């Protein structure tokens, strides 16, 4: 299969998800706008072929309704109104996590047991999502007229109070830049002339206004005062029955990033102090820290003095926040002993890894600016020591700490033979993990008259594990849908009924390994999903 | 079966380029050239195991059989090879379009050198439907000076300053740029990085400075399979080819060439053939890389494999390039496509033909303007092809009887349901003249009234060239008329020239109306 | 007639008129081969330098127009012979 | 092969080639260039259009999609050589006809 | 090689032996010369079909044509009981579905004796 | 032909057998939908 | 980009000197192809010189099509030429 | 039976100029299509007529006139129903080796649709019946299903250019001398 | 080697017309037309030392290289027989000389060798 493994970047992982489950016709045009960047309609014919215009505009409205594209609208002084049409990344990535969903329903919302809504509010993001996007008339409108939709009905506000049901709105579906340039250009607008005084910074004084009003309008969609309906008669409270709702990835990558912490304390504690850690670990969930950080996508990256203050501020968002700075005194009445809440809690700021390391006494909150850093540092390291030799992980903490290692002290700081080592660095050059420095002590820099000098480099080592996952995904992806190929003429006996006796071995083998497939996949997400933390 | 077959004849709407992709090399190759000696010590005719000479890649040899095609000589149209590298090197050709798309990137997160809006416009002026090669080329001198215009990138912020040569055929960034803020954290920690290997050996001081970060093609193949597929289009490559990865324009994978390319040219010195520097510098490369394959593997010295695969470096800077000796010398590839009269003007522009003689030229008044006179000798040497038809069908059956030992007969024939040609000197001819079938042509001699061209060799204008009519004459010279030596400026003072005949029907035409 | 003074020279046929192979034929072939390669340039076939390289009817001189064969008919006897379709 | 010992067939060079386009004919400049010294018939692929040998495509390996047609032999090594460095050269085709 | 209509009309089996009788015709005295591939292949067409038939004027044939096809929509059957076994209607049966539960009537003795009189 | 694996190749666990299940009705919803 | 008929015919009435010349070397070798003649031969070899002879009674059955750069047609038979 | 409005280009060689346009036509389309199969379509037998004709280009290398035409041919495509009372002369131990004489002999049609006491019988026999046997060079009924098209050339007899599926599922089926 | 017509067995190649084409006599159909012109180591090393010897008292007793070539034909077959293990390096291959010597009937003494 050498021709799959060399011309594939993630292009290959994005075309396949719609070739998966959509119509093949959608395939094309994804892959259009992300080799390409952007292009609106009127250039898109033109680059594929075999696609009338309004048959684009028929494709087009496939993933509009699934929230796969985003749009920008921009108009010409000469010219007309011009539909720039670009990429949604996260809501292709709801095609990934698909399946994921229907196990964080379960549990997180941990109040009910043996309801008979299991089968139903499994079937809710199901109904919220595959149709595209959801209003409360599309569900009460069903075969079911009553059937105790008011019991229904109410249980969605359990379900969307909690999080990641947050009301759509065109910021969901518009990028994270082309809406900051037009409101930046709104407050330089609000600052006409007729103040000449440093005007360096008169250009700033936008952008201090561009500060304020860039999380105010991110917080728009989150404000949850618009989105209830207070009812007087018939209930107590319910949400507005008016409102286009979706998902939120937000509260799920957060909730994603929650279940990845706690496995640390499985490997670093025992049973009981992981089980201790992981009531107090839940109550903080619904108010957390943002993963992706919109602050500092696309913006003042490239100057220290700025990109410095995404954090100097976000560390003291994270520490003067009130809804996660625990008493710990409320976990006793949570766990089904103030004590032990306060003995299980002295080992976690025991530990060198900062997890309830720092506070103020008396309070008690986990950081998180300088602790998802040592969780990636810690898993790669591992897994060079489960798919290759041990030896390396002796080799890749020596190099670590030891910086600018040289070839005498790697054997001075490391203690093992000389004709091993070599069978084990020289891997890690191929797969970059350590990178070279030379020192020319002659003319010209010969190769030979010099010795070389290593380096951990940890910003190169991620980016080159992250495109061999993405292409690990859609290589498994890719051995889905050939095995669909053949053997199709009884699966589609096999949905034309809803009996030879000696066809259907043939179709039991076939899925039960394909079963293994979701399972590896479900491995292989969580390992690639630690390193999306940047 | 019982089927039909049917295509049209087919026309070039023009060539087009492309360096195509490491998964092609294999894609079309057939062999595999992992061994390096050529001659086994069998002793056989043919000695060639796996890596050499091989006799299903095509064939060298007038006595041999290209086993995959099929064929002696002219069957065979030759079969690539391949080879595979222990590591990738540079690619010389590309060494300059390399670096200059290397500018413009970062060097942390391999990114482009740009903000958001900025290259928003510079693509702006790709989409119009009026661009040239002349302004094609021109805007992309801009995308690049804005890029080396900008210190810090945007998505890690990471400094980044100029990268050149260092002057073998390897490059080096010199990534500080301070002017008077030593003040940033990467200078910091670099300092505090070096101070590490200062305690020991510290005689290391005075190279501190020379001291700098290299860019191997190992670490820049990873960096150019970072940058994505979207912004392909600002630097020179193009998207949504299976070739428009920039990953694939440096060495990893290496086509071997047919050996119709490079012929086992027998001098006939000795009963062994002089083998030329085609194969030998290909022997060295799959020698050097076996060893540094296995060198590794086994486990040897860093300093000492690195000089290997840097005289790898040099040695496929050789095979196609042998200007970068850097010192009778070896001849390449473009040692040998240009130069004066080594292809192009030799081989593609100024070719060499069939159906010519040069003998001295002659004057003499007796014979017309618009006709040279001709020699016998030559004129039952040089042939033309001629079509049966009914008008001529009794001319040609008393032609064909002559034979090639009187004038006006014949040499070969080629009838319609014969394949190559036949002899006239051999067997007998009266009774092979008697059939004709009319479907077929002719191969008669020279005679009065044909039309042949005629040239000077020094060609001062376009008049050095005329086309002229023709008698036979029974001496052994050109005998040309007085009035024609003006523009061919001759002297009969010893100088001598050939003369051309065509061989279609359409040309024998063309030359009397348009050089008569 | 492209709106500069520009020389015969290489720096004077780099803008004069661009066409890959032709430039092989001319001093230095490689630097103007490699980075049309690298660019994947498409130049169309026209040149009379360039239709004897590849062997097709040169474009100039006689090779201009082409010869057409008169049909000398009509569509006086170009009637179909279709006759009773469905009763 | 050049050399009268070497049996002759002599160089119509450069300078004699351009006078034949200063009297515009194009088909004994076709006919002497390539039918009488270096005709040779390749069989060419249409699509990721390269040549292949007696009827193979060997780069899309079903042999189907094969032009019959003839190039200089000088010419079919040209793009051969090329071809042994990373160049592709990428041929399109039309018909002749139906303008 | 551009194919515009794969069916673009239906003909009858007399017309494969009307048109060809004529291009039998004109065509070096056919079959009576005992004392290309092609002529073996078209007289193969001329010999087998007409067999058949056999084992005439084209106005009979369209008058009963006629009243043949009665179908509202689903008449297709009309064109391909021509020569497909004459005065049977057991063959009938197998010929065309549902025409079992629909005609029940004097209409398939109608049709026995348009198809029993052809013969 | 190639060595060296991932360490996940484990037979699937009833914990996140339920959980496959979950991927194939989703595509059939969609692609036995509109799309 | 089509056929132009003759109220559009605006070039030249002449038969130039590369039709002469192109007429000529399409018209023998078709002779040689076993085509049958128009003219009234004597008894004639050198199936150029025939043609050159068919020329002058203008009994030529062939017809040329002038290209216009803008790629439109122009049709002007071989008798329609003068020379 | 059928006609098939096609397009294709046609060539002439110069010593056909004697005869007039059309009839040279008619022979060169005739030998290139005598008895051939087409892609995907069918067998067409006879060019019917011509639908209309351009005007001869010529090839500057060679000099004859090329000429592009459409039109349409006879082609029979009976049925996916369709009852034909063809003939044998061949069977075989797993199928029936049905096939019409005189025309094309490339048909292999299964029996799939029949009874549970089908096999074959080594004794000129189909197989014993439980009922007047058939043999070779009679009329035989026999209808149609599907067909099967491919265009493979795998470079390195059962020709599986033109082959029809057939099956015996009712009474008379083997024989029409069983019926009338 | 074989026609396609007769079949026959001789080919000859006329070069009277200076055309090179390869005819048979018997019909005269042609061959072939426009013709092709051509325009251990430890084992190793222990026979480039035994070369150097051989051609050293070849050159002191003025002996012609035929013989010198020859002769290492005679060395190589007794190398793989077992014959120098043991021997001396230099009195194996002046015996060599020797056998060269009275094959090829020269004047030259066997004293000549020793007395060296
Ligand atoms: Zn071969
Ligand atoms: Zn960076
Ligand atoms: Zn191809
Ligand atoms: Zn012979």
């Amino acid at each position: 299969s050498l021709e799959q493994r060399t011309l594939n970047p993630d292009l290959f992982l994005y075309k396949e998800l719609v070739k998966a489950h959509l119509g093949e016709r959608a395939a094309s045009v994804i892959g259009m706008l992300v080799a390409l960047g952007r292009l609106s309609v009127r250039e898109l014919v033109e680059k594929i072929d075999g696609m009338d215009v309004d048959s684009v505009k028929t494709t087009l409205v496939s993933l509009t309704q699934l929230r796969c594209v985003k749009y920008l609208q921009e108009t010409a002084i000469s010219g007309k109104k011009t539909t720039y049409y670009y990429y949604n990344e996260e809501g292709i990535h709801i095609l990934l996590y698909s399946g994921l969903i229907i196990d964080e329903i379960i549990t997180q919302m941990r109040v009910n047991d043996e309801e008979e809504h299991k089968q139903l509010v499994a079937e809710i993001v199901q109904n919220v999502i595959s149709l595209g996007s959801l209003t409360v008339e599309d569900y009460l409108s069903s075969v079911t007229s009553d059937s105790m939709k008011y019991t229904i009905s109410s249980l969605f506000v359990q379900l969307c109070e909690m999080g990641y049901l947050i009301q759509i709105s065109k910021l969901h579906y518009t990028p994270i830049e082309d809406l900051w340039q037009f409101l930046y250009e709104k407050h330089y607008k609000n600052i006409p002339r007729n103040s000449p005084l440093s005007d360096l910074k008169k250009r700033s004084q936008a952008k201090m206004n561009a500060k304020t009003d860039f999380a105010k309008i991110i917080n728009k969609p989150n404000e949850l005062s618009q989105i209830l309906t207070v009812d007087p008669k018939t209930s107590l409270r319910i949400v507005k029955p008016t409102v286009s709702l979706t998902i939120n990835l937000d509260r799920f990558m957060k909730g994603r990033r929650s279940k990845q912490l706690i496995n640390l304390a499985k490997t670093r504690v025992g049973s009981v102090t992981a089980q201790v850690y992981k009531i107090a670990l839940r109550l903080t969930e619904q108010k957390s820290p943002k993963i992706r950080d919109p602050l500092t996508q696309t913006g003042l990256l490239q100057d220290l003095e700025e990109a410095k203050s995404f954090q100097d501020e976000a560390e003291l968002v994270e520490e003067k926040t009130p809804g996660l700075t625990f008493n710990a005194i409320d976990l006793a009445r949570h766990l089904p002993s103030a004590s032990l809440i306060n003995s299980h809690l002295k080992i976690l700021a025991s530990s060198n890894f900062p997890f309830l390391n720092e506070t103020k006494p008396g309070v008690y909150y986990v950081p998180y600016s300088k602790l998802m850093p040592v969780l990636k540092s810690s898993v790669y390291e591992y897994v060079i020591a489960s798919t290759l030799g041990p030896s390396a992980m002796r080799l890749s903490r020596c190099i670590r700490d030891n910086k600018l290692v040289s070839e005498k002290i790697i054997n001075s700081t490391a203690l093992m033979k000389e004709k091993d080592i070599r069978s084990t660095l020289a891997s890690l050059i191929r797969y970059n993990s350590v990178e070279i420095q030379e020192v020319p002590r002659t003319a010209d820099r010969s190769a030979s008259r010099a010795v070389f000098l290593f380096r951990c480099k940890e910003t190169h080592s991620y980016n080159f594990m992250r495109q061999n996952l993405e292409w690990n995904m859609a290589n498994l992806l890719f051995k889905k849908e050939k095995l669909k190929q053949e053997n199709s003429t009884l699966l589609k006996k096999a949905n034309r009924d809803d009996l030879l006796p000696s066809e259907l071995n043939q179709l039991k083998m076939v899925n039960e390994r394909e079963l293994n497939v979701f399972a590896r996949l479900s491995r292989l997400l969580s390992l690639w999903e630690v390193f999306q933390m940047a | 079966k019982e089927v039909v077959v049917s295509e049209t004849p087919k026309r070039i709407k023009g060539l087009e380029f492309s360096a195509l992709s490491a998964a092609d090399i294999v894609a079309q190759s057939e062999v595999e050239v992992s061994t390096r000696d050529l001659f086994d010590l069998e002793k056989d005719r043919a000695p060639k195991a796996n890596g050499a000479l091989d006799p299903k890649m095509g064939v060298s040899s007038s006595s041999l059989e290209c086993a995959t095609c099929h064929g002696n000589l002219a069957s065979c149209h030759g079969h690539f090879g391949h080879l595979k590298l222990a590591l990738p090197v540079f690619h010389i050709g590309y060494f300059k379009a390399t670096i200059q798309i290397l500018q413009g990137i970062c060097k942390n997160c391999s990114a482009i050198l740009l903000s958001e809006t900025d290259k928003r416009q510079f693509l702006h002026e790709l989409r119009r439907p009026g661009v040239d090669n002349l302004r094609r080329m021109g805007i992309l001198k801009k995308i690049l000076d804005q890029c080396k215009k900008q210190r810090r990138c945007l998505h890690c912020g990471a400094l980044n300053g100029v990268v050149k040569k260092a002057a073998a055929l390897k490059i080096i960034h010199d990534t500080f740029r301070w002017v008077g803020k030593k003040s940033a954290p990467e200078k910091d920690i670099w300092v505090g990085e070096w101070k590490e290997v200062l305690a020991h050996n510290p005689e290391l001081e005075r190279y501190v400075k020379r001291c700098m970060d290299d860019l191997n093609p190992l670490k820049t193949l990873n960096l150019f399979k970072q940058i994505k597929s979207a912004d392909c289009e600002l630097l020179g490559i193009d998207a949504t080819v299976p070739s428009g990865r920039p990953e694939t324009y440096i060495w990893r994978y290496l086509p071997a060439p047919p050996v119709c390319i490079r012929p086992s040219v027998m001098m006939q010195d000795s009963p062994a053939s002089n083998e030329d520097d085609l194969t030998v510098k290909l022997t060295e490369i799959v020698w050097t890389s076996s060893l540094i394959k296995a060198g590794l593997d086994k486990g040897i010295s860093i300093n000492n494999m690195m000089e290997h695969w840097d005289y790898l470096q040099l040695t496929v800077a050789m095979y196609i390039n042998s200007d970068s000796v850097n010192p009778k010398p070896i001849r390449g590839f473009c040692q040998r496509l240009k130069g004066k009269q080594g292809r192009f003007r030799g081989n593609l522009s100024g070719k060499r033909v069939d159906f010519s003689g040069r003998t001295v030229i002659s004057p003499d008044p007796n014979l017309s303007i618009d006709e040279v006179a001709v020699p016998d000798r030559v004129a039952k040497v040089l042939t033309y092809p001629e079509k049966v038809t009914r008008y001529n069908r009794h001319k040609l059956q008393e032609l064909i009887v002559n034979g090639p030992n009187v004038h006006p007969g014949a040499n070969y024939l080629l009838k319609r349901n014969e394949d190559a040609r036949r002899n006239l000197r051999y067997g007998d001819r009266m009774k092979l003249a008697k059939n004709l079938q009319i479907g077929d042509v002719v191969e008669r001699h020279l005679e009065d009234g044909d039309v042949v061209l005629f040239n000077r060799q020094p060609s001062l204008h376009r008049l050095s060239i005329l086309s002229h009519y023709a008698k036979i004459r029974p001496w052994r010279t050109f005998r040309l008329n007085e009035c024609v030596c003006t523009p061919y400026n001759a002297d009969f003072d010893g100088d001598e020239m050939n003369l051309h005949v065509p061989q279609t029907e359409e040309a024998r035409a063309e030359a009397i109306n348009l050089m008569g | 007639y492209k709106g500069e003074v520009l020389g015969i020279t290489r720096f004077g046929l780099s803008k004069m008129r661009d066409s890959v192979l032709q430039l092989a034929s001319f001093e230095k072939t490689t630097d103007h081969l490699f980075d049309a390669a690298f660019y994947m340039k498409k130049d169309a076939v026209e040149g009379v330098s360039e239709c004897i390289i590849l062997g097709q009817t040169m474009s100039i001189g006689t090779g201009s127009f082409k010869v057409v064969k008169g049909t000398n008919i009509s569509e006086k006897d170009l009637v179909p012979k279709r006759c009773l379709f469905e009763s | 092969t050049e050399g009268r010992s070497r049996d002759g067939g002599l160089r119509l060079g450069e300078m004699e080639r351009d006078c034949v386009i200063a009297y515009g004919a194009s088909q004994l400049l076709l006919e002497r260039l390539m039918i009488s010294s270096d005709a040779f018939e390749v069989d060419v692929c249409d699509k990721c259009g390269l040549m292949g040998y007696s009827g193979w495509c060997t780069t899309c390996k079903s042999a189907e999609n094969i032009i019959k047609m003839t190039i200089p032999y000088a010419a079919k090594l040209l793009f051969q050589e090329l071809l042994s460095m990373n160049i592709a050269p990428r041929l399109r085709l039309e018909d002749i006809f139906q303008q | 090689m551009k194919v515009l209509e794969e069916r673009n009309a239906f003909l009858s089996d007399y017309e494969v032996l009307k048109f060809l009788t004529d291009l039998e015709k004109k065509h070096l005295w056919d079959q009576k010369s005992l004392a290309p591939e092609l002529q073996g292949i078209t007289r193969n067409v001329v010999n087998y079909l007409s067999i058949n038939k056999n084992f005439m004027s084209d106005e009979s044939f369209a008058e009963l044509m006629t009243k043949l096809n009665s179908f509202k929509l689903f008449k297709a059957e009309k064109l391909q009981i021509v020569n497909q076994l004459p005065a049977n209607m057991v063959h009938l049966y197998s010929i065309v579905e549902e025409c079992d539960a629909r005609f029940d009537e004097k209409t398939i003795e109608e049709m026995l004796e348009i198809i029993s009189g052809y013969a | 032909f190639p060595s060296i694996p991932l360490p996940i190749n484990g037979p699937i666990t009833n914990k996140e057998r339920s959980l496959a299940v979950k991927y194939i009705n989703f595509g059939k919803t969609v692609k036995d939908g509109p799309f | 980009e089509k056929a132009i008929p003759k109220d559009q015919r605006a070039t030249t009435p002449y038969m130039t000197k590369y039709e002469r010349a192109r007429i000529l070397g399409t018209r023998a070798l078709q002779i040689s192809m076993n085509a049958p003649v128009f003219v009234d031969l004597e008894g004639e070899t050198d199936p150029l010189r025939i043609a050159m002879k068919e020329l002058a009674e203008k009994k030529i059955p062939l017809v040329i099509r002038r290209y216009l750069p803008d790629g439109s047609f122009e049709d002007w038979s071989v008798e329609e030429l003068i020379v | 039976f059928i006609l098939s409005k096609i397009a294709d280009l046609v060539r002439i060689p110069p010593d056909q100029f004697h005869r007039d346009t059309i009839s040279a036509i008619t022979h060169q389309l005739n030998n290139k299509f005598a008895n051939k199969i087409i892609p995907n379509v069918g067998l067409c037998i006879t060019i019917y007529d011509l639908l209309t004709v351009e005007e001869g280009q010529l090839k500057p290398g060679d000099g004859s006139s090329y000429i592009n035409v459409t039109f349409r041919a006879v082609v029979f495509k009976p049925f996916l129903g369709e009852i034909v009372t063809g003939w044998i002369s061949k069977c075989t131990a797993e199928g029936i080796k049905v096939s019409l004489l005189g025309i094309f002999d490339d048909i292999f049609i299964p029996q799939n649709m029949l009874f549970e006491g089908c096999y074959y019988t080594p004794e000129e026999s189909a197989w014993i019946w439980p009922k007047l046997y058939f043999d070779v060079n009679e009329k035989i009924r026999f209808r149609i299903e599907r067909e099967v098209f491919v265009d493979v050339k795998p470079k390195s007899e059962k020709p599986p250019a033109y082959a029809l599926l057939g099956s015996c599922q009712t009474d008379g089926m083997g024989l029409v001398s069983w019926w009338e | 080697p074989v026609c396609k017509n007769c079949h026959g067995t001789e080919f000859e190649r006329d070069l009277s017309n200076a055309n090179n084409d390869l005819v048979c006599k018997a019909c005269g159909v042609v061959s072939e037309d426009n013709p092709i012109v051509s325009e251990l180591e430890s084992r190793e090393a222990t026979l480039n030392n035994a070369r150097r010897k051989l051609r050293a008292v070849s050159y002191a007793l003025h002996i012609p290289e035929y013989i010198t070539d020859a002769a290492f034909q005679w060395y190589k077959l007794a190398l793989a027989n077992n014959f120098v293990q043991g021997r001396r390096s230099q009195n194996v291959i002046a015996s060599c000389l020797y056998v060269a010597c009275r094959k090829e009937k020269t004047h030259h003494m066997l004293i000549d060798f020793s007395s060296r």
